[PDB]
């Protein structure tokens, strides 16, 4: 059983932490921690090590390293935050800079699918995970609308990244 | 104005004197033409070829080819352009 | 004393390795330390985000020979106007005929063998002296006395 | 557009170089200002063609890509009943030591 360390970055009140929640617990409801799940994935027992991000933004050789540790990232924005989608460029320059790669296993995840008002266009979020060369998945935390999805399509980037 | 390098071989390269006064040693030799008693010719004509390509390129402002050395010459070229502090 | 200033302020940059050489991005931070960035193979191009007083220079990638960057050894950021990228065109220097000698013939003997070669001892000690960024900067600063 | 050479004759190497729209005869001048023989008396060669002394030198195959200045493009010359063009070669370089092999 090979283990997979997954990071989930984003801005305050996307739904960082919630999206983990449910994908651990299946149990939607608060403090950077990391958590472990085995889950089986296209027939696969394999073992998640998600890290929600969380607090202030830091710069320091340790958060730098913790994050290098990780093997595929969440980009998560809310679709009623159209700061969090023009954000989503600042967090894969940094996640590119610690891989010290710029071909890194990545996964645009628009949240909050949920609510009636959307600032945020689908459109507008095609055309830009098309920029990157990374998939775009549209979720929900309240009603688990492709949280597995978001999750394990991650994973198979990361496996299809193994050289 | 020209000035003569000649080699240890025998072999004379006619060189503009601009060219030549890259050398350090050269500058302070001269006074018209310059005689070298242990440079052969194939290694006096590469650092003829280093004075062109020092001059042409010294203050461009675009990007500069790479200045090729054979491993055959490149230990003999290195006990010249000690010698001539260039 | 060689250091990048703590604007926060953002400036899209373009570095362009026309070198024949993998150039190795530094940027000096807010404490004058060489931090490297991901390299760049020859011939390419890449839209930095970088900030307004950020220093940088390059290198060679394998044997940190110095390169220089817009016909210069440093690179600062201006302000882009009407969001125009700025544009760092990196380039070889004109290595002295020595120095360019040094550098091939470090290419191709394992320095455990450099006293093998029939070199004099005034060269021996130049091989074995292969560039390092700390001298770099420092030689930089006292250069820049006025 | 500059075009890097090297005009040689016997064991005489002249560096020197010329725009790409120049004439072969004008080149003759310029060995004539270094090498004391007139123009009537020159016989300019691109490897063993004899270059005319109307065209241009890029209508002789120089080119500033294939005539870098790091290694410029042999002419050969031959002075005057003239001669036959004859360029002695440059030295040897030594086998390669066994520790840059
Ligand atoms: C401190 C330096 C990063 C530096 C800087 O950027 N430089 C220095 C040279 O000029 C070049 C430039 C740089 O590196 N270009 C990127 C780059 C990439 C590749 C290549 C290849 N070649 N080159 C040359 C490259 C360059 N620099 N200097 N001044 C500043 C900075 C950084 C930004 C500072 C101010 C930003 C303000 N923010 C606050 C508001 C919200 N925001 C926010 N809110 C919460 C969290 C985060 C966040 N961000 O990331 C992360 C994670 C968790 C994810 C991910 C991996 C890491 S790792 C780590 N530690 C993290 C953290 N905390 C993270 N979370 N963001 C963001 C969007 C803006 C001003
Ligand atoms: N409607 C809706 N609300 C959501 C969803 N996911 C999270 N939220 C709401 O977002 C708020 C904050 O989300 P949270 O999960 O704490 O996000 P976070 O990115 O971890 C915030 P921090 O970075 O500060 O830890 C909560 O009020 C929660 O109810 C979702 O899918 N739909
Ligand atoms: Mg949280």
């Amino acid at each position: 059983m090979t283990e997979y360390k997954l990071v989930v970055v984003g801005a305050r009140g996307v739904g960082k932490s919630a999206l983990t929640i449910q994908l651990i617990q299946n149990h939607f409801v608060t403090i950077e921690d990391s958590y472990r799940k085995q889950v089986v994935i296209d027939g696969e027992t394999c073992l998640l090590d998600i890290l929600d991000t969380a607090g202030q933004e830091e710069y320091s050789a340790m958060r730098d390293q913790y994050m290098r540790t990780g093997e595929g990232f969440l980009c998560v924005f809310a679709i009623n935050n159209t700061k969090s989608f023009e954000d989503i460029h600042h967090y894969r320059e940094q996640i590119k800079r610690v891989k010290d790669s710029e071909d890194v296993p990545m996964v645009l995840v628009g949240n909050k699918c949920d609510l009636p008002s959307r600032t945020v266009d689908t459109k507008q979020a095609q055309d830009l995970a098309r920029s990157y060369g990374i998939p775009f998945i549209e979720t929900s935390a309240k009603t688990r609308q492709g949280v597995d999805d978001a999750f394990y399509t991650l994973v198979r980037e990361i496996r299809k990244h193994k050289e | 104005m020209y000035v003569k390098l000649i080699s240890s071989d025998g072999h004379e390269f006619i060189v503009k004197r601009e060219h030549a006064l890259t050398s350090g040693t050269i500058k302070a030799m001269l006074t018209n033409e310059v005689n070298f008693r242990e440079i052969p010719s194939h290694v006096l004509s590469k650092v003829c070829m280093y004075f062109t390509y020092k001059v042409r390129y010294t203050n461009s402002s675009t990007e500069i080819p790479e200045f090729p050395i054979a491993p055959e010459i490149a230990l003999e070229l290195l006990m010249a352009a000690n010698f001539l502090d260039c | 004393v060689l250091r990048s200033v703590n604007s926060r302020e953002p400036s899209q940059v373009i570095f362009c390795n026309r070198s024949p050489r993998v150039v190795l991005p530094v940027w000096l931070n807010f404490d004058g330390e060489p931090q490297p960035y991901p390299t760049l193979p020859p011939g390419t191009g890449r839209r930095i985000h970088s900030y307004r007083g950020h220093l940088w220079l390059f290198r060679d990638a394998g044997t940190h020979d110095g390169l220089l960057v817009n016909q210069t050894e440093l690179f600062v950021p201006s302000l882009n106007v009407d969001g125009q990228p700025i544009f760092a065109n990196i380039t070889l220097p004109v290595y002295t005929l020595k120095e360019r000698c040094l550098q091939v013939v470090r290419s191709l003997v394992k320095p455990e063998n450099y006293r093998r070669l029939d070199i004099v001892r005034s060269l021996y000690e130049d091989l074995e002296d292969h560039p390092n960024v700390q001298k770099d900067l420092e030689r930089l600063t006292q250069e820049r006395i006025a | 557009m500059d075009v890097f050479l090297m005009i040689r004759r016997h064991k005489t190497t002249i560096f020197t170089d010329a725009k790409e729209s120049s004439t072969v005869f004008e080149l003759k001048r310029i060995v004539e200002g270094i090498l004391k023989r007139p123009p009537d008396e020159q016989r300019l060669y691109k490897d063993d063609q004899l270059l005319d002394d109307g065209k241009t030198l890029g209508e002789c195959g120089f080119t500033s890509q294939t005539a870098r200045p790091q290694a410029p493009a042999t002419v050969g010359l031959a002075f005057r009943t003239f001669e036959a063009l004859c360029i002695e070669p440059f030295s040897s370089p030594p086998e390669l030591p066994d520790v840059m092999k």
